[PDB]
């Protein structure tokens, strides 16, 4: 549903992040805005 | 009176994080505006309701001047009517803004080698702030319908994320400082004057 996929996307932002994709993590936090915005 | 202190502001050694942006209240000095435009090769520049060339010329109540770092794709949230994740979450202009926005390229200060991670920001809140609001609350925020008493975890992320800020990022990623300076006129005496 819409809570787990927003868990995966929040998991893998932070995975990113410990990584050292830093950049790409800061991209995928856009898209968390994003989608949480979305009706 | 004394020479406004705006070198106190523009050149800080540390800023704030957005969401926990810093105001500085201006009042009772001359302020020599000229110092200001040529402080840094300053990546954005935009007054509202005023003139920027004649800032020495005017006179006001109180001079605000709000500060913090963000990443430079996310300072054109930074101006009336705009939307986004800074803008809705952490720093919001009013429609009726009457002031300028400054804003320079700061990566040769606020990067690192391995990251940067004392400049944070407000990923998650239910609702947008007001104008000129500030959240610094670090409550969990609650996706689901199950409380999150305190625990993070599925449905519950901590509200914030840190920039981590590296040297190698392109420019939309590297830091940027940003001045925001508000010009009060109330029906009162007006003792920031510009040095003309």
């Amino acid at each position: 549903d819409k809570e787990w996929i927003l868990y995966k996307i929040y998991e893998i932002m932070v995975r990113l992040d410990e990584e050292g994709h830093g950049e790409a993590s800061l991209m995928v936090s856009d898209l968390i805005y994003e989608f949480m915005k979305r009706d | 009176t004394n020479l406004c202190p705006f070198d106190e502001v523009f050149n800080a050694t540390r800023f704030a994080s957005v969401y926990a942006w810093n105001r500085k209240r201006i009042s009772n000095c001359v302020a020599d505006y000229s110092v200001l435009y040529n402080f840094a090769p300053f990546s954005a520049f935009k007054c509202y309701g005023v003139s920027p060339t004649k800032l020495n010329d005017l006179c006001f109540t109180n001079v605000y001047a709000d500060s913090f770092v963000i990443r430079g794709n996310e300072v054109s949230q930074i101006a009336p009517g705009q939307t986004g994740n800074i803008a809705d979450y952490n720093y919001k202009l009013p429609d009726d803004f009457t002031g300028c926005v400054i804003a320079w390229n700061s990566n040769k200060l606020d990067s690192k080698v391995g990251g940067n991670y004392n400049y944070l920001y407000r990923l998650f809140r239910k609702s947008n702030l007001k104008p000129f609001e500030r959240d610094i609350s670090t409550e969990i925020y609650q996706a689901g319908n199950k409380p999150c008493n305190g625990v993070a975890g599925f449905n519950c992320y901590f509200p914030l994320r840190s920039y981590g800020f590296r040297p190698t990022y392109g420019v939309g990623h590297q830091p940027y400082r940003v001045v925001v300076l508000s010009f009060e006129l109330l029906h009162a005496p007006a003792t920031v004057c510009g040095s003309n």
